[PDB]
């Protein structure tokens, strides 16, 4: 009602998938098993944005141990993929030859093992429900429903679902997921070994290459989510952020707030028109410094990119940048100095 | 994508961002399984598209098998120094996602706006290439003539910039806030 809470707090991108991570909570669930469950909703409330067919990073902290770590879900590309298998937009876009090793489901397995009290079919449960049932389509879905309308409608295994009398569904219209039902059924009695090395695999390498993609049993059976007991961190006066570092924006993050942390932002920043107007200047500039040195950031475990990260945490680098910040003018992009090699 | 933020009783928090890439992923349902598809190949550089006019490929985030791709999600968690959880924050939205997680913490951390309104403020966003910065449509466009008198060339946001979900402690326990944009809404005990 307020959002305040005492105890325990789920914010979700959708209100029952809150509370379902919230009951999780309340049953005695870790923060983990919490997630999950609503990550689980997630990805049928907001279909167009997430779920099991994608991957995911999870930032962890435990108040006992003081620890933070990392959980690196996130897809990779199948084993049969190579740098010119694209030549448009439209290739890396659409069908099976864009789609990447799913970590989804390794990614929950692996935070549930580390974290989890719930038993793991426990967290399946209330979307399963959802799936069978229906429920009504959010604001979010709608939007992107009326967004790729096109798309959806002349393909007839997506409009199976996403649409009413061939039209793409509206917000207070009912959307059932039956399919996805069963195979969160699947999920929660067989574990993550169904998805990756089990009685989904062989169907999920099909539906892929049918629509002209490449990955293959062996490339799902490989796929390991990893653990990252350090993950990125800066200081900020008394406090300390933890994100992920490449190939996520961690160190881009880092960057923008080292840059800005100079200028000591406070209340007074935003108070009048002239500081505030000055103050949203040089947020932008410090984004132009900080998108400069995101070109050289990839895959650390095929790029070297140990010194660009070291830089893009490094006050004082940070400082340098914000030296050159000119308070009456932004510039052209030479002057941030972009870089595509080392 | 989606973002996700947890804090426990015991103090222990989880920020988690997830994707398909773009709206619907691939665009490849599967009949039997239901699973849609992701579409995050597209998140490589390649050496023969042409992305953006004047922009070049990125060689570090070409494909190469068994590779991820160069991602703009970062979740995050604030700790303070006696270890207890400041913030949960991170967000959805592309390339937009790291300057909006920044604006959040920005926001809530340095102008004193309560973990609502940093969620609801007016956002903005320059990613250098290409070469403009976007506002959302109701920023305080003192802003907008601060920007363009500085030679910003400004647009506005046809949608909106973002989705961010997050949580701040405050004397009254762990205040949540869920993206309007979106339409999400949290819930606790
Ligand atoms: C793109 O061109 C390269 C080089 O000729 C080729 O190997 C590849 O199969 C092509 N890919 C597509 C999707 O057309
Ligand atoms: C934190 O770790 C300790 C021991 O490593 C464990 O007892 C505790 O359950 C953990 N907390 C969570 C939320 O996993
Ligand atoms: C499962 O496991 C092994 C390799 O881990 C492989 O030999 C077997 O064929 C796999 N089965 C399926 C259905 O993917
Ligand atoms: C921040 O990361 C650096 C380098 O890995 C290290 O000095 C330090 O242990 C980290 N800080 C915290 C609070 O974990
Ligand atoms: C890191 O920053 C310094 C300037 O502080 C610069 O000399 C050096 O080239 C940078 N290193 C890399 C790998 O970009
Ligand atoms: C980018 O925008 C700025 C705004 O002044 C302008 O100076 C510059 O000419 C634009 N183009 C390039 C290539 O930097
Ligand atoms: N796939 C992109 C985000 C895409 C989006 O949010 O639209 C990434 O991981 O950075
Ligand atoms: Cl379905
Ligand atoms: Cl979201
Ligand atoms: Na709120």
């Amino acid at each position: 009602d307020n959002h305040v809470y005492t105890r325990a707090a789920v914010a979700a991108d959708a209100k029952q998938c809150s509370k379902i991570g919230r009951d999780a909570l309340r049953d005695g669930g870790s923060a983990v098993d919490a997630a999950i469950a609503a990550l689980l909703c997630v990805g049928l409330m907001n279909a167009h944005s997430m779920g099991i067919g994608g991957g995911l990073f999870l930032t962890i902290y435990n108040s006992t141990t003081r620890k933070a770590e990392v959980i690196n879900a996130r897809e990779v590309a199948p084993r049969l993929a190579f740098a010119t298998m694209f030549n448009s937009s439209e290739q890396s876009q659409k069908g099976g030859l864009s789609v990447a090793v799913p970590g989804e489901i390794r990614g929950y397995e692996l935070a549930h093992q580390r974290h989890g009290r719930l038993p793991w079919a426990r967290l399946f449960q209330p979307s399963i429900q959802l799936a069978r049932q229906g429920f009504p389509v959010g604001k979010g879905l709608a939007a992107a429903l009326e967004n790729k309308r096109t798309v959806i409608e002349q393909q007839p295994v997506l409009c199976e679902v996403f649409c009413r009398d061939r039209k793409v569904l509206r917000e207070g219209e009912r959307l059932t997921l039956p399919q996805l039902a069963d195979t969160y059924e699947t999920l929660a009695i067989e574990g993550a070994q169904a998805f990756y090395n089990g009685s989904l695999t062989a169907q999920i390498v099909k539906d892929i290459q049918a629509a002209g993609g490449i990955v293959t049993a062996e490339d799902l059976n490989n796929y390991r989510a990893e653990l990252i007991e350090h993950p990125l961190n800066i200081s900020l006066g008394d406090a300390v952020l933890y994100m992920p570092s490449a190939p996520l924006s961690g160190p881009v993050l880092a960057l923008i707030l080292n840059i800005l942390k100079g200028y000591n932002f406070s209340r007074e920043s935003v108070e009048s028109p002239e500081q505030k107007g000055l103050t949203y200047h040089r947020i932008v500039e410090a984004f132009r410094f900080a998108y400069a040195k995101r070109t050289l950031l990839g895959d650390p475990k095929f790029v070297d990119v140990t010194e660009v990260v070291r830089n893009m945490t490094s006050e004082f680098f940070a400082a340098q940048l914000r030296a050159q910040i000119s308070d009456d003018t932004t510039h052209p992009i030479s002057y941030y100095k972009p870089e595509f090699y080392t | 994508t989606a973002h996700l933020s947890v804090v426990a009783e015991d103090g222990s928090a989880v920020s988690a961002t997830s994707t398909i890439n773009l709206y619907f992923g691939s665009k490849v349902r599967s009949p039997v399984s239901g699973i849609l598809f992701n579409n995050e190949m597209d998140d490589f550089s390649s050496p023969s598209i042409t992305n953006e006019f004047g922009v070049p490929p990125s060689p570090a985030n070409f494909i190469q098998p068994g590779k991820q791709p160069l991602s703009s999600m970062c979740p995050t968690i604030m700790v303070g120094q006696d270890g207890q959880v400041r913030m949960v924050v991170g967000a959805a939205g592309g390339t937009q996602i790291t300057t909006a997680t920044a604006l959040a913490i920005i926001y809530n951390l340095w102008f004193g706006y309560d973990v609502k309104r940093a969620v609801e403020e007016p956002r903005l966003h320059n990613q250098l290439l290409p070469n403009v910065t976007t506002v959302e449509r109701n920023i305080d466009q003192a802003v907008t003539a601060a920007l363009e008198t500085r030679h910003h060339h400004t647009q506005i946001a046809s949608t909106f910039i973002a989705v961010v979900q997050a949580i701040v402690r405050t004397a009254g326990g762990w205040a949540a806030a869920s993206d309007s944009r979106k339409g999400g809404e949290p819930a606790g005990y």
